[PDB]
């Protein structure tokens, strides 16, 4: 029992899933720096401004993913469309580990 | 680029509205955003300097440095009791530079203080701008509005701030008054028309009681709230939910930042919605420790948790009756301004108070302002 009114909630979800994608990309690129740094061969002193220099980009990309889950937060998904709510949770649920590893990040630099 | 009319510019504690007066109507202009308003918001950066949407958008990420609310400070003193009240609520720092009060914010590394009319500047040139855009001409005229109790300095200060932005300021005129203008309560028949303005919206509540006497609007009383608006609402809804999920789970979510961001934000949604329709409905799946939140609100129960604050707007008009020395029924007309009137709670509040009279509220409310202020800038043209 499949409705042509829930392909439209599906495509909805679909974009944001694309959205989440390219945010996810960014904390990638973090989460790569963050670790070289961390594991790296810089030095001890240098380490610490090397680390804050991340602080923009990690409070951006939290920024981000806030916003999508806000979109997300619109949806108005019936009962019957099964589909569209699984897909909601599940996403929902993948931006919220995405922002429990930015807290990591912010975790790690701007320290003292 | 060829040389463009003249325009109409609400600058708004909160929001800043232009519009434009072209083939015999008042057309608002929306931004690059597609926003018909523009937030009265200036953010520093590292690398750059944010206005508008741009500015407010980054916030969160940037609250030191995000300034909005200058209407607040503009031709204040420092030592001003307004001025020191509020400052305790800004994220940002407010200085005394030789008893006048600048913002101090971190702009490209630097340690930067900025009086309240250059950042004022800033976001009219926004408008220019956002007129510029969509015309595809040169906007250099302009009419600024200022709330009708605004002093001399108050004035001189915005006129200052239309200055900096490189506008030509043809007038300055009250925000009562533009609102009236919108409406031509100048144009109609009879010889004197008394006119009150309940203007509630841009955290701010404004009674304003005018007479119209042959097409001169003199301002007989001015009365309100300077810290009343949309946001009171939403606070009076978030309670409700919060307590909500707290029968519902056990469970406070007052300390998660994220999850009441999150709550606050339908809630503004709810709001509107329950301004349409008699009901509206909230979905927010792992609100808080992974629990989902479906639940609804209805008109009433959103009239319930503001029903105090929605009926003391009434006593500013009381008040403002009382100050202007004419009764009730003496009021020729009533205007609504701001995105607040759209309550209709307080409209039929408001309609009630006054024997079940007409309401004018066909023009935008957010709009209201700066279609009296484009009106005005196409006469002076
Ligand atoms: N539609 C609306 N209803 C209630 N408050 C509002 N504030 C702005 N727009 C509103």
């Amino acid at each position: 029992s499949n409705s042509p009114q829930e392909e439209v909630e599906l495509k909805k979800l679909k974009h944001l899933e694309k959205s989440v994608e390219k945010i996810a990309d960014q904390l990638e690129e973090l989460n790569k720096e963050l670790t070289g740094i961390q594991q790296g061969f810089l030095p001890k002193d240098l380490q610490a401004e090397a680390l804050c220099k991340l602080d923009r980009r990690v409070k951006a990309t939290i920024e981000q993913f806030m916003k999508i889950l806000e979109e997300i937060d619109t949806l108005i998904l019936p009962e019957n469309f099964k589909d569209s709510r699984l897909k909601r949770k599940g996403l929902v649920k993948k931006v919220q580990a995405f922002l429990a590893e930015c807290d990591t990040v912010e975790q790690n630099i701007c320290q003292e | 680029m060829s040389k463009g009319p003249a325009v109409g510019i609400d600058l708004g504690t909160t929001y800043s509205c232009v519009g434009v007066f072209q083939h015999g109507k008042v057309e608002i202009i929306a931004n690059d955003q597609g926003n018909r308003t523009t937030p009265s918001y200036v953010a520093f950066t590292d690398t750059e300097r944010l206005i508008g949407d741009a500015a407010k958008n980054q916030v969160a990420m940037n609250p030191t440095n995000t300034v909005f609310d200058a209407k607040r400070l503009i031709g204040r003193r420092f030592d001003d009791a307004v001025v020191q009240s509020d400052m305790k609520h800004w994220p940002f720092m407010v200085v005394n530079d030789a008893g006048r009060p600048k913002v101090q914010v971190e702009y490209k590394g630097e340690t930067k203080s900025f009086y309240p009319e250059e950042v004022s500047s800033m976001v009219l040139t926004k408008m220019k701008e956002i007129a510029e855009a969509y015309l595809g001409k040169t906007v250099t005229n302009a009419v600024v509005t200022v709330p009708a109790y605004f002093n001399d300095s108050q004035r001189q200060a915005t006129k200052d701030a239309g200055t900096i932005a490189g506008l030509n300021v043809l007038r300055i005129i009250n925000e009562p008054t533009a609102a009236a203008i919108a409406y031509g309560l100048d144009k109609k028949v009879g010889a004197e028309r008394n006119v009150l303005i309940f203007d509630l919206g841009g955290g701010t509540f404004d009674v304003s009681i005018l007479t119209i006497e042959d097409g001169i609007f003199e301002v007989k009383s001015t009365a309100g709230d300077t810290h009343l608006g949309g946001e009171d609402f939403d606070n009076r809804m978030v309670n409700h939910f919060i307590a909500e999920f707290k029968r519902k789970h056990k469970k406070d979510i007052s300390e998660n930042k994220r999850a009441v961001r999150r709550l606050r934000t339908a809630c503004e949604r709810a709001k509107r919605t329950l301004s349409s329709s008699t009901q509206a409905s909230i979905e927010i799946d792992s609100l808080y420790e992974g629990i989902d939140f479906y639940t609804s609100i209805t008109r009433a129960r959103f009239e319930e948790l503001n029903a105090d604050l929605f009926r003391g707007t009434l006593d500013p008009v009381e008040k403002a009756l009382r100050d202007a020395k004419l009764d009730k029924s003496q009021i020729h007309d009533i205007v609504l301004v701001g995105g607040s009137t759209r309550i209709p709670k307080i409209q039929k509040l408001l309609q009630d108070f006054f024997n079940g009279k007409e309401l004018n509220k066909s023009i935008n409310p957010d709009e209201a302002v700066a279609y009296g202020a484009a009106v005005q800038a196409a006469i002076l043209s």
